[PDB]
């Protein structure tokens, strides 16, 4: 089973995010 | 109820049948999780094999923070082996669901329209499908939420 990492919003680059 | 669903994208709509679903769900959470928390994306679609609903894939989303959280369910396509040989199902469904602790919490169904992408395919549709040549459009905008009052942590 695969997992996926989780992004709380709020703290890091979203728009701006290389991954 | 601590997880709840906000909103979910359908990020690659439409798409060729044989593509992977990529979706983008937002969800708030109130307390923290003691444990991971478990999507499920089922396939659901007329067939005369008698049928048990194609469970696509499942993804586990790892230690949850409190607040409103962000991911991508990158689910496996349909197996062509697993859809009628004879007829293209024009209109099928996806259910996406989570579950906590074992215990699905939340369901969300989706129609989605199939078609081929060739003009004259779509007039003259073969004896066998093309599963290459299917085109399916989620219909995002509009999904059916079901809530399950589920026991959470203890």
């Amino acid at each position: 089973v695969k997992r996926a990492k989780l992004d709380q919003t709020s703290k890091g680059p979203e728009n701006l995010q290389f991954s | 109820s601590i997880v709840s669903l906000l909103g979910i994208k359908v990020l690659n709509n439409p798409a060729k049948f044989t593509d992977p679903y990529e979706f983008e769900i937002t969800f708030e959470c109130l307390e923290s999780l003691k444990h991971d928390l478990e999507w499920k994306l089922t396939y659901v679609g007329s067939s005369r094999s008698l049928d048990h609903d194609q469970e696509l894939d499942s993804i586990l989303v790892g230690p949850v923070p409190v607040g409103v959280n962000k991911f991508v369910f990158s689910a496996d396509p349909p197996s062509a082996e697993l859809i009628p040989a004879s007829e293209l199902v024009s209109v099928t469904v996806i259910l996406l669901s989570c579950s906590y602790d074992g215990r699905e919490f939340v369901r969300v169904g989706y129609y989605v329209n199939n078609e081929y992408d060739e003009e004259e395919l779509r007039e003259n549709p073969p004896a066998k499908v093309q599963v290459d040549h299917i085109v399916r459009n989620i219909l995002a905008e509009k999904p059916r939420v079901t809530r399950f009052n589920i026991v959470w942590d203890n």
